[PDB]
């Protein structure tokens, strides 16, 4: 059909006066020339029912023609030791030892340990080949030489493998060992396994320089040019404790390293430690320290998971900052991405007189059309609007590359209807290699991931995009608020959620009123922190959104385009394995920002209460609308109306998503209840938060906690927090030709909040 | 002794098969009992202001939690013009897409609709 | 109506031969005499469509005439410091500060802080009255002298609380402040909050010894009789580091002490820490410390709760053990019991000659009649037949004095129908303080109950009790086995799960089969260590029984007749405040078992997947039932035919709680499925912990997971594991006069795990 | 300012007051739309072997989920031979009890069920 | 042996060299203490007429490169004595905000670094036996110890 034939991202997503943001661009074929321009996001939703797609040109000296061209990427999580001096191809003999645990033992070639090179089979490596533990040793004149294990391994056991060479008597050796305890395996003590073995073989060739780096999880595909080794036969599992010998090892020093005893330590040539780095802050860091004393550290490649559970992990600690010797490994998917490290192609400098708003760079190839977008801040310390609109970085990181109506099988479930994918949804399942997964999305072992990052193309972030769960998701549900201030006469700012990480409440105090996105889910501690510092004195917000602060976020302290969540029982897609639910980039919990007593009722006074994809409802006016310290927000609204029965995401304005007002959860005592919402199906459902017990009939129209809350609270010094608690809120906003019960309630609100008097003190 | 991981196999699927059988036997039995709720869909595939019937309802909790490998999409191949039925493959392939196109997209969702019911007819 | 007339309970649930048992029994008044005899329970249910209700007397020195007496009840939590010398009354100047978090704050008078005589007004206290903070003294005459607060207290607010008396300027002081930050509270910084207050009030009496002990979280109700004081006016919620003070404090001093500072430490009384006594392994203990070097140590009546979130926690450790610094709290309920402290009226030891069974001490009163339930072993060391089976009691605590249906407004939405209930669910209902409550209820602060003790009588446990899910629930749904073992000629030995807890696997090895209760849900880690030893050792296993291995108990090892619970999201009934996860007997983690990677399939092959209580279900055999390896369970069975169409528990033998097999949780991979059930409606569900998104059609009939599965798998050395995966199993073993397929497959695999072959080696 | 806790009150009671009064306008609605539900219940009030029907089934899931306070339910006053209908009241009070007997529980039930339906009528 | 924090900035849309220094002392780290009231706090600015290239040589920590670097060897003339601490290299100009926020030990923008190499990065319970230094912005510019440095100094 109409393929992707250009792909691209950028390196940052947001830039003030006077900085530089990179673009890196990629083609199917290094053939022919692309374009480039520079435009300013205004409306992205193509529905014929509203504005349509709107976009202005800007002169920049960004526009011209760049030769187009494929660039590679690589995709998998590994560890390479760089040897440049050959140190680790021993010259005699040599014994390698590691603990493994495979989650899919029957899915290919799988290299674990290499020094290995693959074009010309020169070096050694230790593999997984149908389902048996390999261990070869070449010299590149394609004869190699190997010894296979008896027993297959299981999926999801812990084994300490041992694999040795030995010229003097010409001979391959291979020794497995099951560590199973009660809680580390897939299965217990009570299951008779029987995986124990000890092979040989007659090695005829001797192990070459395979002028390679070290890959533990994979095997080196050519020799390196520029310094550069590629990884090509990607392990599935965790990886404890891998040691490289001097000397031969026998079958009691095999015995001793299967219980964790370190012998001959004068013999080692290297051993990798996965838990040194470990404080009380975590272990935020790609770096692997070398135990033996030689200097062949290591540097995690695309994002290995850390702090994992290692092959001696009884449950007593399920902390890993607390006991990291039982955390000693890293799982090691073959579908990660942290980083497509490309190749620049333009770059553009920031001009003085550029407004802050959503800009992208449009790019021109053949028949595909693409973009690219980026947001631009004000000067640095400064503020050139009383309005700040919070752009949802974060939570675009966390949807990025989604992929759930191809993987999930309750993909049509949540919704309400079959889904409608456009070709970028055929493309991301087409080459998925290009793009990486979502938080959303699993692995291919079954683990979700936990690790999404800026710096690769992603697709669903494109204006024109509409997503499966109904007309549009992430960034053109804001373009319907930023369309909105456009049309009237708002000036505003924007800001990420990023900026905000960095700046704290000291970006937050420079402006009058902050708005955030249709969908801020994801937040760090320092944002909630800084959102709850800017309205503890006399800050004003409005919160025209749901589900609006449910999951805890950290970005990686080194990598600051990565991102980590760690989810649990709640609004999830998956579930952390039993003792890793602790962060690696801080060493804290971070789950749900509910269950570490900072609901999202103690700052934007409502909740997450009831999610459902079918279609929207309408609010109804609660006895709080005929109060008289509220008449500023109902003041154009007759006291008998609907508001919001009709709108472009959903059909409605309360829908998709609903948060309510609860005392319990932290609702300040002097919030009103404007409005609720009714009209939901039984596609809407009841979180598990809120649940005891499972009863029948928990879902919208039979129970009380299916409802969007219109509420409105005011603090201390002149500010004050209103919210709408839906996320079609802004799909309603351009109904009827902006002549509707939303834009008039939404604009009342907003000429309140930016005038000089105080919010009005309910 | 278990020393060999070919000998076993997930046993589950035994009882997986023997409640596919009895749950599309229940659906087709429904949809005979009941000929009203195609038209009911046809008239409103989402429910829009009109909530589906409890045994529409049912259904569509049959047809909607099935595995993914096979499952029927609509692909926008222009939208709010064409629309046409896809079926999801393997990593790496590309769907195979229907005849029939659409104009708008609940047309093309009571066609989904009608033919997941012709596909569980056939197998019985 | 139909009143109750007589109580009892007993000191010990088991007692081995030689040894000695106490009975406590209560009338509602002290006249006239009681009788009292053993028995032998053998079938409990009193259902027309079945056996009727059986039991057996024995001759014993325990019968005799008793005479009856009211025994009256201390009721609820509290700190009792002991002052006979009257050193925490002082004569002159005095201070009382501590830190107040009040759950109930407008629920009567409520006793923070006191050495006060009630009867006579003499003394000091610090009090809650009217919602407001009244700091009194008293001198014995009736004169009383009083200082309250402006402000009234705020619910589940952290206040600073400091009571003056200067005599001096003659003047009662009283300082009020609010210590919130963005955890420990209701709410959160946003609030514009104004609780401060400074009061002061004439000072026209003196205060006086009281005669009574000190008491946190009361009053004293009388003078000390025979050195017992008693305590009537329990507060409700959390007090943390209460301290008394020589001299008169400032407003400076105040403000300071609000901070955390300990001003004047050599003018310190008393000052109790709450949290000194964590290590590593919690704090197991009643003892609490005074940290001003004078000796004047606390203790903790009825179990408060500690390990709870201070004053100044912070989310950034939830674990007490590591941070215990902010976890200097206790929660101080209304409605606990750990012991009933009544007096002994008749003890019994085991003779020579008694055979291990379930015995209860009739009690025959003047229209009503008691039973005290108990359990006799076998001698210690040795075992009297070849079948042990486990009484569940630890499941029999968590479920004591169970009035979910009078509480919880869900209870009859989780059942299927209007629930029927005695007249001793009527006198829980009406005399509450006798009783206690349950682990599926909450407090009158709406937290869960986290402890559960023995030691008070338990109207659930007696024989002739009939729950509100449906028939019976804990023991006579055991009665039901005890009945199918004495009908037939099999000779079996009884234990309890707190000997199983003492002895480990030793006890289990000198039996060839073990056999389940009917519900056996809450376990200790170390009685799944015993089974997963027993059986990975030729040991045999029948799971007669479902939802059995589901949460993490642990006995408390100062008080072995209570037992700590604490819970999270999944099939519960609460879920624990943010920070207190982590149990105070032993500082571990401790929630479900599945989530520390020991779920029910890593040992007894089946595990938790649905449930509900309608009504019953039947089963349909599998492709594994024809398999000739099993051939010796299905012998006299058609291969056409029903498995328990019918039964006394529900009307089948599928119900009430279903196990699945499920290989990803931990079932050995050599277990064969043999049947599965059928027929179960919308009010069964699935699990929350089996729920990613929660979408409509996830119940009984519209989800794969709603099943039972009888499953078989073996072990080494001889050893085997039988599974039922149904609590309503145990039910059908009596219908049609002991001639149906659930007694047929139960007694062909209990005939084949008792011969000396080993078992048939799937 | 925030200075007085009875200055405040929760405010979701003024929703829960408007989603009562929908919810027994659509189940009387329900009641009246399809009068078999009744003898349904009537025939097997636990369902067994036959279950209930959908609409039987929104009546049930309204009844059940109500507030303890003021719930009917089954007292055994003699086992197998008499039960009566109570009513709960606050901690320390005995229930208020019925004047009529059953014989079997089944007949209690469908007693209640009726009780039910006479106070959500008498409510309008 | 006064702990400093010195920000040197090059900022081409002023076509402007600054300078921020300022002093960091507290009870313990310095030669002497708080009661000294120290003033050696600035912010200067300088014209830049020339732009900065390619010095082709390595780059120094405590010196500086003599000649172009010959057979990839890169020597070192004017060495420094005492502690240096956190060196790190952005690609953006700061302004006295950021080099206030810094002197707090805050890491102000960090997408916007180029390089940053901590000393303390590989200190487990066995030392620092090694003289690979670590870049802690994930662009792997790592560092190497030359002649041994002391590893383990007060910072
Ligand atoms: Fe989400
Ligand atoms: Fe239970």
């Amino acid at each position: 059909m109409k393929d992707i034939a250009i792909r691209g991202y950028c390196d940052r997503p947001s830039v003030a006066t006077g900085e530089t943001i990179r673009f890196y661009v990629s083609a199917n074929e290094t053939r022919g020339t692309f374009d480039a321009e520079l435009v300013r996001l205004i409306h992205g939703d193509s529905n014929p029912a509203g504005p349509g797609y709107k976009e202005e040109a800007i002169k920049s000296d960004l526009e011209g023609q760049y030769p187009a061209r494929f660039q590679r990427t690589q995709f998998g999580s590994y560890v390479e030791v760089a040897d440049p001096d050959a140190g680790l191809q021993p010259d005699g003999a040599f014994s390698v030892h590691l603990f493994l645990w495979s989650t899919t033992p029957s899915r290919g070639r799988q290299g674990i340990a290499s020094r290995w090179n693959d074009e010309r089979q020169s070096g050694w490596n230790l593999a997984i080949e149908d389902g048996r533990v390999v261990f070869t040793i070449g010299d590149g004149s394609g004869a190699t030489s190997s010894v296979v294990s008896d027993r297959p391994l299981f999926q999801q056991i812990w084994y300490s493998i041992t694999g040795v060479y030995d010229p003097e008597k010409k001979q391959l050796r291979l020794y497995q060992k099951s560590v199973v305890n009660r809680t580390n395996s897939r299965f217990g003590l009570v299951v008779p396994l029987d995986s124990d073995c000890a092979v040989s073989a007659d090695a005829t060739v001797k192990a070459a320089d395979s002028e390679t780096s070290l890959l533990i999880a994979g095997l080196g595909e050519a020799a390196a040019q520029d310094g550069r080794t590629w990884c090509i036969a990607h392990y599935n599992g965790k990886v404890d404790a891998p040691k490289i010998y001097g000397c031969a090892l026998g079958q009691d020093d095999a015995e001793k390293l299967s219980r964790g005893e370190i012998v001959r330590p004068i013999s080692r040539l290297a051993h990798w430690d996965f838990s040194a780095g470990i404080g009380l802050n975590g272990i935020p860091t790609d770096h692997v320290v070398d135990a033996s004393g030689y200097g062949h550290h290591g540097r995690c490649m695309n994002q290995p998971s850390r702090g994992s559970t290692g092959w001696n992990w009884d449950g007593h600690e399920e902390n890993f900052i607390h006991c990291p010797e039982q955390y000693g490994a890293l799982w090691f998917h073959e579908d990660c991405l942290d980083d497509c490290r490309w190749e620049k192609d333009f770059e553009f400098t920031v001009p003085e007189g550029l407004k802050s708003d959503f800009y992208a760079v449009k790019i021109r190839y053949e028949d595909t059309e693409d973009y690219i977008p980026f947001f631009v801040l004000p000067p640095r310390g400064t503020a050139t609007a009383p309005i700040l609109v919070i752009a949802s970085t974060l939570s675009y990181l966390a949807y990025a590359n989604e992929q759930i109506m191809h993987k999930a099988d309750i993909g049509q479930a949540v919704a309400g209807h079959t889904p409608v994918l456009n070709e970028n949804d055929v493309e991301l399942h087409k080459n998925l290699s290009y793009y990486g997964l979502s938080t959303y999305d699993g692995h291919i072992d079954g683990r979700g991931v936990q690790y999404t990052s800026w710096r690769r193309p992603i697709m669903n972030l494109r204006p024109k995009h509409r997503q499966g769960f109904g007309s549009i998701w992430e960034l053109p549900a804001d373009l319907h608020l930023i369309d909105w201030l456009n049309h009237n006469g708002f000036e505003y700012d924007v800001a990420t959620e990023h900026d905000l990480n960095d700046q704290g409440a000291e970006l937050l105090r420079r402006y009058k009123v902050v708005l955030t996105g249709s969908h801020p889910e994801y937040q760090t501690w320092a944002n909630a922190d800084a959102w709850e510092d800017y309205l503890a004195d006399g800050g004003r917000g409005m919160y025209l959104a749901a589900n609006g602060m449910y999951w805890i976020v950290e970005v990686h302290p080194e990598k600051p385009w990565v991102m980590e969540v760690r989810k649990e029982l709640g609004v999830t897609a998956w579930e952390a394995p039993p003792g890793e639910y602790h962060y690696s980039t801080n060493g804290r919990r971070g789950g749900r920002f509910r269950g570490r007593a900072r609901a999202t009722q103690k700052i934007w006074g409502t909740g997450m209460s009831s999610f459902g994809f079918d279609h929207s409802g309408y609010f109804v006016q609660m006895p709080d609308s005929q109060d008289e310290r509220v008449a500023w927000i109902m003041e154009g609204i007759d006291p008998e109306e609907r508001i919001g029965d009709g709108g472009l995401v959903g059909g409605g304005a309360g829908g998709y998503e609903l948060d309510r007002y609860d005392l319990a959860l932290g609702t300040p005592p002097n919030t009103l209840l404007l409005a609720s919402s009714v009209e939901h199906s039984v596609v809407y459902t009841v979180i598990p938060d809120d649940k005891a017990f499972p009863h029948p009939g928990m879902n919208g129209g039979e129970h009380p906690f299916v409802r969007a809350d219109i509420t409105y609270f005011s603090t201390a010094n002149g500010g004050g927090m209103f919210a709408t608690s839906s996320i079609s809120w802004l799909g309603s906003l351009s109904w009827n030709d902006y002549d509707n019960n939303v834009s008039k309630m939404t604009k009342n609100v907003l000429n309140q909040f930016i005038k000089d008097e105080p919010a009005p003190r309910v | 002794c278990v020393r060999d991981p070919s000998n076993y196999r997930d046993r589950s699927a035994d009882w997986y098969a023997f409640y596919d059988e009895r749950r599309r036997k229940e659906i087709i039995d429904i949809i005979d009992e009941h000929p009203e709720i195609v038209e009911e869909h046809a008239a409103n595939p989402f429910g829009y202001r009109k909530h589906p019937s409890p045994y529409l309802q049912r259904v569509h909790n049959y047809f909607r939690m099935q595995p993914t490998f096979g499952r029927y999409y609509i692909y926008s191949e222009r939208e709010w013009d064409a629309y046409r039925i896809a079926t999801i493959r393997e990593f790496g392939e590309l769907p195979e897409l229907g005849d029939e196109r659409f104009k708008t997209e609940e047309e093309a969702m009571h066609a989904v609709f009608l033919r997941r019911i012709e596909d569980v007819r056939a197998e019985l």
